[PDB]
């Protein structure tokens, strides 16, 4: 299997030849491929961990004015638990062709369903629309994130085929064309010095 | 439009983040969240969590770090594109800051 | 010279040989000492005998039939595990591919200097060839059967619940002609069937 | 001969031979008589012939390059699509049609066994304007290849079989009206493309 079975010829030569350039412009174009390909991965990962640091900073801060309103209203959580309608906020499922490969992101698709005024536990009404302010900052963000890191699932799975399929054509073909060119080189060797001699011969004899 | 989003935590979070914009009921009257207890145990939040992937109109999955960590392998088994899981941490539950698998996959990271 | 097939020695003596045994010199580098391809080899006598077997190994006829087919198979699937990676192929060509390991482990190798190996009788050989295609008969029938349930068995699953069966498979060569009745081994070899079909019932 | 490019007769024969074409190296298809070898395949006339052209044919000019443009293009890319943007994909199902369509002429049947230079020129023209219109980008001009084939599938067929005007029986005139047609049906599919 180590040499490609095809007899000695000059057109075996030519073709085999041809095929050697061929392989190696489409390494080198598989190679760029993989290479702007792990740019674009380095880049998105410029910041996962700080859009995380935010997330929680932004998280306490609805956290500590749901606090708030929890010292003014009290027991509206129930209320709001048990009254959940339609949504005011959805998602838009969305694409992006940034290399040869699709990859997956999302949009914040205000759909615009009416809030729900909740004027029921001492009418706290400031600390509700705040609540609401912040835990809508914190969903924009939490789906920009989620974006980014769903891109980057299939952007590092499109890399790692790349790659096995470089590796694979670089150790593979063309030590089988450059050893299949050596043997071809040396039959056409012997077969011209086998005449050389005959031809010899037949001088000598000739000689006569 | 497309797809709701889900969210399993501690009744702070649930109430908080259902004013923030999010939350449904299907025509099937079936919630797209949870609210997590004490009393709570580990099936039927895999139980929940697997439904939510089978659900088309999921997208994007928030959950609690702590309730990440009860169903762990349910998350590190699952390996899709479109279920976005995501981790956050609650009010008294300190600050998440490692054991995301999402930098795990990226272990070339700091 | 040089090992190549393109001289005219060779040329010349196949168009007039009925039977070819090549060798191989990358079997004989790895220490498997009978070094067959089995790839280019052939024999013309394939017919002129089928009656000998009908009158004494009937059984046998099918049995070489079944072995060259998945040899051929591990061979069209060997370039493409070469170049694509595994967890890319079903369960019956994983399996497939460990019936030819197996087939390539024991069936093949053949150790003359061994008392144990320095000649075997024909039955030893049918034995061996039936055990193996029975073993393949069973893990086929056992992956498609549950290939369309819920809890589809796996080449790991096989392994770990029959793997001392496997060893003994292995193992089952280690027997002498001298100092063993042929009905002692023809019993063991029985025994090793029959343990092989509760394993596949028990699953 | 067995070696077509090494033989010492084809050798001599290409130092004195003012025009010469060639079958490229032996496909799969052993009938693909009507063949061309871009690495060999030339004239030495173009010079004292253009002034001649100029008083019959114009549309040419330019369309014979292209068409050359075209085809080494598709086979720049050919080794690279079997080792992929949908341009590409354009020009190599262009030049598949040019291979299937305007070589491998039969000859053996009357719709092949002659063809009038006005024919050609008018069958060329309508199969080099497909792609002078569709590569302008992606779209028609500045969706995908698949999309145009889906949505111009009849307009290939009609493309392919052109070549079944027997001359004897029609006329140049109603072949020209049926390619023009041809050609129209094509522009109407630009437009709602």
């Amino acid at each position: 299997k180590d040499r490609i079975e095809i007899f000695p010829s000059r057109m075996a030569q030519t073709i085999m030849k041809a095929r050697l350039k061929g392989a190696q412009t489409g390494r080198n174009l598989l190679k760029k491929k993989s290479d702007a390909l792990t740019l674009r991965f380095r880049q998105i990962l410029k910041k996962i961990i700080e859009t995380k640091m935010l997330m929680g900073e932004v998280m306490r801060e609805a956290a500590f004015s749901l606090a708030e309103a929890k010292f003014t209203a009290g027991d509206f959580s129930t209320t709001v638990i048990q009254n959940v309608n339609k949504a005011q906020v959805k998602i838009r499922a969305k694409k992006d062709n940034v290399a040869g490969v699709t990859l997956p992101v999302f949009e914040h698709y205000h759909e615009g369903t009416d809030s729900y005024e909740l004027t029921g536990l001492a009418r706290g009404g400031e600390q509700l629309a705040k609540l609401k302010r912040n835990y809508a900052k914190a969903v924009e963000l939490l789906v920009e994130l989620a974006s980014l890191q769903t891109s980057f699932v299939t952007l590092d799975e499109a890399i790692k085929i790349t790659n096995r399929r470089v590796n694979a054509i670089e150790h593979v073909i063309i030590p089988r064309i450059e050893r299949t060119l050596a043997y071809i080189i040396t039959e056409l060797d012997e077969r011209e010095r086998e005449e050389f001699y005959r031809l010899k011969k037949i001088q000598e004899k000739k000689k006569i | 439009r497309g797809k709701l989003i889900a969210v399993i935590g501690d009744e702070d979070t649930v109430t908080g983040f259902l004013l923030g914009g999010i939350g449904e009921l299907n025509k099937n009257r079936h919630p797209n969240f949870l609210v997590v207890e004490k009393d709570t145990t580990i099936n039927e939040i895999e139980d929940t969590f697997r439904q939510f992937l089978n659900r088309d109109d999921i997208g994007i999955i928030l959950i609690n770090q702590y309730i990440a960590e009860m169903v762990r392998h349910a998350l590190d088994a699952h390996q899709r594109s479109i279920p976005a899981v995501l981790e956050i941490p609650s009010k008294e539950h300190p600050y998440d800051a490692a054991k995301d698998s999402i930098l795990r996959r990226a272990k070339g990271m700091f | 010279p040089g090992g190549d097939f393109s001289d005219p020695v060779t040329s010349a003596t196949l168009g007039i040989v009925q039977v070819f045994w090549g060798l191989d010199k990358k079997l004989a580098q790895r220490k498997h000492f009978p070094s067959v391809n089995w790839l280019i080899s052939y024999s013309k006598y394939m017919r002129a005998l089928d009656e000998y077997y009908d009158k004494h190994f009937t059984e046998f006829v099918p049995l070489r039939t079944k072995a060259k087919e998945i040899l051929q198979e591990e061979e069209d699937l060997a370039e493409i595990v070469q170049l694509v990676g595994k967890a890319s192929l079903a369960e019956t060509d994983k399996i497939t591919l460990e019936v030819a390991k197996l087939i390539k482990d024991d069936f093949l190798q053949q150790n003359g200097y061994t008392p144990y190996d320095r000649f075997c009788p024909f039955y030893k050989t049918v034995g061996m060839l039936s055990n193996m295609i029975s073993f393949y008969d069973m893990a086929r029938r056992a992956v498609e059967t549950t290939a369309q349930s819920d809890n589809k068995i796996t080449w790991s699953i096989i392994r770990e619940h029959m793997g001392e069966i496997l060893y003994k498979l292995s193992s089952m060569k280690f027997k002498d002609p001298v100092k063993d009745g042929e009905a002692k081994i023809k019993a063991d070899y029985a025994q090793l069937l029959e343990d092989m079909q509760n394993a596949f019932r028990s699953l």
